[PDB]
């Protein structure tokens, strides 16, 4: 069977329940080049977790869809066997190899449970291929409703609240606000916008990339400086990676400090998401339910000595790096979904109308 | 997202008519009702205002919700279009010199399917909408009803100036009507 | 490839031995080529040191002029600022604000008129009305109009502009002057004190100066011959 | 039927009956012109309707018209949901609307017999404005005989405080006209602080009177209770994210002198509508399910 | 199943154990119950005959004609080709972990994956990172000047570049690189001609090729000094295995 990770240097006492692995670290160095386990749609997709080839939430969600359609089209009954149930059997391998590789969002927890379902709503008296080809066309439905069309009813939404002359500030490489801004911009809209990233990703600079290459005036610095600026920023945009049933918002590390500093500035406060993201799930703090990156990238060369070159050598030494965290709802002013434009507060309405 | 909702769907298939279907929930567009006939406003916006000189909207890129005699509160300000009878008279004949040039005009193939619609027996019904809208797509240049209207509009005004007929007079309030009136003058001019 | 000719070096007398040797060399390129093409005979060999957390440039067109006053002016260049004053003189005091807007002493913006970002006022200058500058840079005394608009232009000491005139990416030289109903194209040039007439747009490419032959048109109050 | 004729029609309406709230006069109206109108097709309709509800809205620019007007058309919609026929359509049209009529007419007295069990006895009332809602509730606690004091506010561009006061002393009940600008002052010997609602958007937040906000501010700085009362038809799909969202529709009309702000649900203790006593989070669960 | 391991030879069993064991055990170090090999002609055609007298997992043998390059024995092989390829050859006496190439080839998708080791006359050039390829050129077709297009140094200004670099012949193709090569007959060597083809057909829904770098191993080379240091590092190399 699969081996498992070796988590990598010591951690924080706070943390000692998380996983810690490194980069450098692969699993596959203790698995067969001909993936005898099951076919390698598990390899490819999990090399390109662990090792950071793809980021963002929907590009995850839309490769590991990609991954499992593949997987169903070379997936074959066995002999004396039902299919709705064997494919679940044999796909939850799946699912604890990608954990492994690297802890799975929210998005992805609920294109697992969707699949599941529609595997199981499958009948028993039907022939293969007819199940396959239904399987991958839901799939395909799935893919395009929960995300093409949220995305453009999210920008047609969000193309209300963007006045001309005003300045918005984002925050991190997220696909949403990046379409929503351009195809604000598109419509004539006139307007700034403030661009905050945070080390050690420093993802944000993608979003800066994009935003030269649609026109758009923008402004680039580090969520530190973030107090200095908010004065002259209007509104605050924000992706999100997961919404919870009570209304808080999971998240880029530097969220929750730019909703804070910006209620403390008194500047409004916007969370862009699509429907099929929120997690019923509930958590109060980033401590419960997290994920500690590899630590190595906090190093950093500052002039001709980088500080934390042998912190393995000092037992007392600790390095975190979260990657998540969760904003209380009353910081909140906006949830922009496909439904609508409705409150924090309402986020476990939308799972009770979209669970049947 | 009383806005909206919208009934009827004029699916597009593409000479260059349209089908109607029943499509009962709400739309992603703003929707536009002009005689009983639904045009979705996916590439304008939904203007308000009762201002006259429809022409006055999608200039500013926007279009009025309803507007026609269909609507009771109609906002372009109808007016009168005094030139309609002979249109009635001739509405009984057929397809069949300059004559022929004359009516050539809008889809440059000659076509007598105007003067059935302006026809004194022509009520604007349910059943009567689908063809209207076929006739606007093959009017414009273009794969949306509103922006067919708009360049529908734009010949309309183009070869008033071209006869000279005062456009303050051609407010667009009825486009069938100006169409059957440029018509008729045009065949009476030779 | 990724590398940028700072143009500093650092030599040995020997260098000065080979230039005072080799009599055809005349740049530090010829030298380079030279010695990299002379190996076995007196081998010398070349160093090279590569910094990637300090500026440095060397102007030698308009292109870098504008690209080098860009950087300075967004401080690219600390601790070297306008508003660090690292030349002790009176003139150059400045104050730093939001945007980099530096502004020197006795300026008088004028109302209505915004200053966007990335602008430098020399001191007396004076400023009209519903202005808009940007990205551009003010030298001391000038004097503009009202209603002027100023997009990554350069005005060095003593221009004056009428109002209603529209700027872009050009750059005027001290005691120009510009009449009314004057817009100027990208990478137009205006030099010592030429006058341009009323009621004319110069093309994109027009460089205009005193002397006749050199400038692509000489005049002193128009630009029609 | 004329925009005229609508017009007057009304106006006769509020008139006639000065109890009456504005959306439900504007709510007969639209059915009455939807009773004699003589179109065949619903797009005729759903064109005809909404532009007299700009109409009317042009009329009386108040939040509740519009919402009255909104809530009309998603009746229409909802009613052309299941009718392919236009006759039975139209029928069911005019039943399902008399019975709306007579609901939100027995609206206010549903509110009044579940809205007055939070009075304590001997306790201090606050008041904003003249708001028919906060009248009847206090009417019936008067009726199960219990003893409370009142302070309402004056409502500086229109003194409609005083005309509060004025119809509270007609009950026989301890009332106080303070100023606008003690209201702080006030805030200490108050108990509780019930007030009415021009318009309830999203979140639970009020369209209300201008003065309110100032009020549920210094009420939460207090941590004094805030009691909001409003109808059902008074929902509206807005959403503002501060006082200068607001549709300048609604705040003119009605140097610079606005006749309404907004209300964050933050300071909002608890709605009074005939459904019944609900958080602020239960206003956008009615507004998400109304609009599938 | 997505890789079908292929060897070539056009070798000789020579040494303490034979040549072609030494590459073929690898395969079952990891995996690869079945494997094609590909025999010459031109000596004889009945090589795999006397091959069948080992004592491999599982071997599949298929002989070839008397003038076949690798690529023309790819040409011959292709219906017996359903996915992407391993091309191995049989003089190759090394340790390597391979599923650190196969990496490359997995985790960038790319359309080539080689091995490239520091040999102790051909040029090569890599990325900063030492990854990816960029260039690769050889002295036979280059008279004085190496040459570099003007669009790679614009998308990756800092190249790298070897010189003393031994091959080890191990790849691992695409389908559709074996697809391209029976559209063309004009190629008749792999190492000759296909991998410079890609690397310059990388610029022109691209085309990704990478190296990985070894510092352990070489294969046994024509010259008979390579056999004879092969035969000396053998005895170490076999006392892991």
């Amino acid at each position: 069977q699969v081996p498992t990770r070796k988590d990598y240097g010591s951690k924080v006492s706070l943390f000692s329940h998380l996983p810690q692995y490194s980069r450098q670290n692969s699993l596959t160095q203790f698995m067969s080049i001909p993936s005898s386990v099951i076919h390698p749609a598990m390899v490819r997709l999990g090399l390109q977790y662990s090792q950071g080839l793809v980021s963002g939430s929907n590009a995850r969600c839309i490769a590991l869809l990609r991954a499992l359609q593949q997987v169903i089209q070379d997936y074959t009954t066995p002999p004396n066997e039902e299919l709705s149930r064997d494919l679940v059997n044999k796909l939850k391998p799946y699912m604890s190899f990608l954990t492994q590789c690297r802890p799975l969002s929210a998005s992805m927890h609920n294109a697992i449970k969707f699949l599941n379902k529609e595997i199981t709503s499958v009948g028993s008296s039907k022939r293969e291929e007819e199940a396959k080809s239904e399987l991958r066309a839901a799939i395909d439905r799935y893919v395009q409703e929960k995300i093409v069309l949220a995305a453009q009813a999210i920008s047609r939404f969000a193309y209300q609240k963007i006045s001309n002359g005003d300045v918005i500030l984002v925050y991190g490489c997220s696909s949403l606000v990046s379409r929503i801004l351009q195809e604000a911009w598109t419509e004539g809209r006139r307007f700034r916008v403030v661009v905050v990233d945070s080390r050690p990703w420093l993802e944000g600079r993608h979003t800066l990339r994009s935003l030269v290459h649609a026109g758009v005036p923008a402004s680039y610095l580090l969520i530190p400086a973030a107090s200095y600026v908010l004065p002259e920023v209007s509104k605050v945009l924000l992706g999100a990676h997961a919404l919870l049933a009570n209304g808080s918002v999971m998240s880029r590390v530097g969220t929750a400090q730019l909703a804070l500093v910006a209620r403390a500035h008194n500047v409004p406060v916007l969370v862009c998401c699509e429907t099929y993201k929120f997690c019923e799930r509930v958590q109060t703090d980033a401590f419960v339910s997290n994920e500690l990156d590899d630590p190595d990238d906090l190093q950093c060369k500052r002039g001709e000595h980088v500080a934390l070159a042998n912190w393995q050598n000092h037992a007392s030494l600790r390095l975190l790096n979260l990657v998540y965290d969760v904003t209380p709802p009353e910081l909140v002013d906006l949830v922009i979904t496909e439904l609508g434009m409705i409150p924090c507060s309402s986020v476990p309405v939308v799972l009770r109308v979209k669970s049947s | 997202m009383n806005s909206q909702y919208m009934f009827d769907y004029p699916a597009i298939n593409i000479l260059s008519s349209v089908s109607y279907v029943a499509y009962n929930k709400f739309h992603t567009h703003d929707v536009s009702t002009y005689e009983h006939c639904e045009i979705p406003l996916e590439k304008l916006r939904l203007g308000f205002g009762r201002r006259n000189s429809l022409a006055d909207f999608y200039s500013l890129g926007e279009l009025p919700a309803s507007w026609g005699p269909a609507c009771y509160f109609s906002s372009v300000k109808p007016m009168m279009y005094t030139f309609q009878g002979m249109a009635s008279d001739l509405s009984r004949f057929d397809l069949t010199p300059n004559v022929l040039k004359a009516l050539s005009w809008p889809l440059g193939i000659p076509d007598c399917e105007i003067f059935s619609i302006c026809s004194d027996r022509f009520v604007r019904g349910l059943q009567t909408r689908d063809q209207l809208m076929s006739y606007i797509l093959r009017m414009g240049d273009s794969h949306s009803l509103d922006e067919c209207i708009v360049q529908a509009h734009k010949k309309i005004l183009q070869e008033a100036r071209r006869l000279g007929l005062s456009d303050e007079h051609y407010n667009g309030y009825d486009l069938f009507r100006e169409i059957g009136s440029l018509v008729c003058l045009r065949l009476i001019n030779a | 490839y990724d590398l940028l000719d700072c143009h500093i070096s650092i030599c040995s007398p020997q260098v000065a031995q080979l230039f005072t040797d080799n009599f055809d060399y005349q740049t530090r390129d010829d030298f380079v080529r030279g010695l990299l093409v002379n190996e076995e005979i007196l081998g010398n060999q070349i160093h090279m040191h590569v910094t990637a957390k300090e500026y440095g440039a060397r102007v030698s067109n308009l292109h870098m002029y504008s690209a080098v006053c860009a950087d300075v002016i967004r401080r690219w260049v600390y601790p070297l600022t306008p508003e660090a004053n690292f030349t002790d003189s009176t003139t150059q005091s400045c104050t730093h604000s939001r945007h980099n807007i530096y502004r020197g002493p006795e300026v008088s913006l004028g109302h209505g008129s915004i200053l966007e970002e990335n602008v430098l006022l020399g001191s007396g200058t004076v400023i009209g009305s519903n202005c808009f500058i940007t990205n551009s840079v003010i030298g001391p005394g000038c004097h503009i109009g009202d209603n002027v608009v100023l997009d990554q232009t350069y005005l060095w000491q003593g221009v004056r502009v009428a109002a209603g005139a529209q700027i872009h990416q050009s750059l005027l030289c001290d005691n120009a002057e510009v009449k009314e109903r004057v817009t100027l194209k990208p990478r137009s040039v205006l030099t010592s004190q030429v006058v341009v007439g009323p009621n004319i747009t110069l093309p994109e490419g027009s460089v205009i100066s005193l002397h006749p032959p050199d400038a692509e048109e000489d005049e002193d109050d128009g630009e029609f011959s | 039927m004329d925009d005229k004729e609508l017009i007057e029609y009304f106006k006769s309406q509020m008139k006639e009956d000065p109890d009456m709230a504005s959306a439900v006069a504007a709510i007969r109206t639209l059915l009455e012109f939807l009773k004699r109108d003589k179109g065949e097709t619903i797009q005729g309709l759903r064109a005809n309707l909404t532009s007299a509800i700009e109409t009317l809205c042009g009329v009386d620019s108040s939040v509740a018209v519009s919402s009255g007007g909104e809530l009309f058309l998603r009746f229409i919609s909802l009613a052309s949901l299941e009718y392919s026929d236009y006759s039975k359509c139209k029928k069911i049209m005019i039943e399902r609307g008399e019975l709306f009529l007579r609901r939100i007419s027995l609206s206010r007295n549903k509110i009044a017999d579940l809205c007055h069990t939070f009075i304590k006895d001997g306790a201090t009332i606050l008041t904003h404005a003249y708001s028919r809602v906060v009248l009847r509730v206090l009417e019936a606690a008067v009726a199960a005989k219990k003893r409370f004091s009142v302070y309402v506010t004056e409502s500086q561009p229109d003194l409609s405080g005083k005309k509060m006061a004025k119809a509270l002393c007609h009950l026989n009940v301890p009332v106080t006209v303070v100023l606008d600008a003690a209201v702080g002052y006030i805030m200490e010997k108050a108990d509780l602080v019930i007030v009415g609602a021009e318009g309830v958007v999203e979140n639970g937040g009020i369209i209300n009177k201008i003065g309110t906000n100032q009020m549920a501010v210094c009420a939460k700085a207090q941590n004094k209770p805030f009691y909001v009362v409003a109808e059902s038809f008074k929902f509206v799909r807005l959403f503002p994210l501060n006082q200068q969202d607001v549709p300048d529709k609604f705040k003119y009309k009605a140097e610079e002198h606005p006749w309404v702000d907004y209300t964050a649900p933050s300071l909002i203790t608890l709605l009074f509508t005939d459904l019944g006593v609900l958080t602020p989070s239960a206003v956008s669960d009615e507004l998400i399910k109304l609009y599938l | 199943m997505e890789f079908q391991a292929v060897v070539m030879a056009v070798l000789l069993p020579v040494g303490n154990k034979p040549l072609i064991w030494y590459p073929l055990n690898l395969l079952e170090r990891v995996g690869f119950e079945e494997v094609i090999v590909v025999t010459t002609r031109d000596v004889q055609k009945a090589l795999c005959a006397e091959f069948k007298m080992k004592m491999k997992p599982d071997i599949v043998c298929i002989p070839d004609d008397a003038d076949m390059g690798t690529a023309d024995s790819l040409r011959y092989i292709y219906p017996k080709l359903k996915t992407d390829v391993l091309v191995l050859s049989c003089d190759l006496i090394t340790d390597v972990a391979l599923h650190e190439v196969v990496d490359l080839f997995r985790a960038y998708d790319a359309s080539l994956a080689m091995l490239m080791r520091k040999g102790q006359r051909d040029f090569i050039g890599v990325d900063s990172t030492g990854k990816r390829l960029l260039f690769m050129a050889n002295e036979a077709d280059l008279d004085e000047e190496l040459v570099i297009k003007g669009s790679i140094l614009q998308k990756h200004p800092r190249i790298r570049f070897h010189t003393g670099l031994v091959d080890a012949h191990l790849y691992c193709l695409k389908k559709y690189i074996v697809d391209f090569l029976m559209e063309n007959g004009s190629i008749t060597s792999i190492r000759s001609e296909l991998i410079p083809y890609l690397v310059r057909k990388q610029f022109s829904k691209s085309l990704d090729i990478y190296s990985f770098i070894k510092e352990a191993n070489t294969l046994n080379l024509a010259p008979y000094d390579a056999c004879w240091n092969a035969c000396r590092g053998d005895r170490w190399e076999d006392l892991s295995r």
